[PDB]
């Protein structure tokens, strides 16, 4: 087997190579919300080299979130240049039904780009 | 066939990366985009490979 100090990531200029972040599973989580509420999203990002977190909003266009071709109705919301030692958040104050639908988290570095997705559904009062 | 489809998505992405957040000049920035999306769209074929080569561009497009 494999006997290291540390099953944790790789530490920062070592000599074992540099992976893509890791999303922590589940995380953003599927969430519901009363019109109204405020709503926050998380995302935990695990990277040795700089990630830079992007957060997208799924648009749907005529009852579809791709276009004739097939890419996806996304915009964009929030960007960073480094990830936060705790968790990062999107802050999603007073929802309405417009605000339902597909959020995602996206975090990359120089190796690979990672995201996770979760649904957010409204209620009325 | 994917397999090999993503491992060539990889290389423009980190290729890409390297040069945006190397120079800071947002015009030799917008032809790296310009070029990555270039290639992404080729070897992009099913909706898998279609979102995330959306999703690489958007990434690219507004790193600071």
């Amino acid at each position: 087997h494999h006997h290291h100090h540390s099953s944790g990531l790789v530490p920062r200029g070592s000599h074992m190579s540099p992976h893509r972040p890791i999303l922590q599973a589940g995380l953003p989580a599927n969430t519901t919300a009363v019109v109204g509420s405020d709503v926050e999203l998380l995302c935990k990002v695990y990277s040795d080299a700089q990630p830079h977190i992007q957060w997208l909003k799924h648009i749907v266009i005529n009852g579809s979130s791709f276009g004739a071709d097939g890419f996806p109705y996304v915009q964009v919301l929030k960007t960073a240049d480094i990830n936060s030692s705790e968790v990062e958040v999107l802050y999603l104050r007073n929802v309405s039904a417009e605000d339902a639908g597909e959020y995602t988290c996206l975090a990359g570095n120089s190796i690979g780009l990672s995201y996770q997705s979760a649904w957010l559904t409204v209620l009325p009062e | 066939g994917g397999g090999d489809r993503r491992k060539e998505m990889d290389k423009v992405y980190r290729t890409a990366f390297k040069r945006i957040t190397s120079t800071p000049d947002k015009e030799k920035r917008k032809e790296v985009v310009k070029e990555a999306t270039e290639q992404l769209r080729r070897i992009a074929k099913d909706e898998e490979e279609k979102k995330k080569a959306a999703y690489m561009i958007l990434f690219l497009k507004t790193l600071g």
